[PDB]
């Protein structure tokens, strides 16, 4: 039971980094899609 | 009046000239990516105001 | 009507005040008490 | 002539901005399907806890 | 059993959102021990 | 989360 314990804490813990990780990726994403929109803007601005 | 809206749009025109300055020298000045600074676009957003 | 003979191109669809003065200048004359006729222009154009 | 100068340097910021648009772009779909496998690799973690605690429970 | 698995769901969505959080704020404290120990070498050097 | 997947189990 200890040792299911501590591997269950070990796996949570992997859990939780590929969560950050994921996370992290997922605020690189908005970052980009608002940077897409904007360089939409311009693409269009700079068209004219 | 007319003299007055004749004065606005000889100055309306300044503000073209200058905004086409601005542009050219924004455009010319960066020598890099234009995509990774935020002060082009905050100038553009302002160009474009 | 020479330079036509003579086959010089020049460009016919523009106005001599237009083509030797730029348009600050123009307005900095306005200011500058200058009359708006194109022969003032032309005389501003010269004594600069 | 300076005019002209001008106006090609802005013209290869056109095609750079859309070149950077087109990266971004697969950046952007790519950067998804990462956060897609996290997210996968992230509920099998969370199954594999469950499985963990339904065996530490029976034993 | 169709609820159970939506709570599930929304818990595990609460979850994630509770881990991104605490590893901001993770990322946070990691900042300011960078902070800190740089302050801690500057008082040093500009106490001398 | 782990009371509630023993609950769903167990119904």
């Amino acid at each position: 039971i200890r040792d299911l314990e501590a591997s269950i804490a070990r796996y949570k813990e992997e859990y939780a980094v590929l969560i950050s990780e994921a996370q992290a990726i997922k605020a690189d994403l908005a970052a980009v899609e608002a940077k897409v929109n904007r360089s939409t803007a311009l693409l269009k601005s700079l068209s004219a | 009046k007319r003299s007055d809206l004749l004065k606005l749009q000889g100055e309306f025109q300044l503000r073209l000239r200058q905004l086409e300055k601005s542009l050219l020298q924004a455009l010319n000045e960066v020598k890099g990516r234009i995509l990774d600074d935020d002060t082009i676009i905050t100038t553009l957003e302002n160009l474009k105001r | 009507h020479h330079l036509q003979q003579a086959n010089i191109q020049f460009r016919t669809d523009i106005a001599r005040t237009e083509y030797l003065s730029n348009a600050d200048e123009r307005l900095r004359w306005q200011a500058s008490s200058l009359p708006a006729d194109d022969l003032c222009t032309e005389n501003a154009i010269m004594l600069k | 002539e300076e005019q002209q100068m001008h106006l090609n340097v802005g013209l290869r910021k056109i095609k750079e901005t859309v070149d950077q648009v087109e990266e971004l772009r697969r950046d952007l779909r790519i950067k998804s399907q990462e956060l897609e496998v996290k997210n996968a690799a992230a509920n099998d973690k969370l199954k594999k806890m469950v499985k963990d605690q339904q065996e530490a429970e029976k034993k």
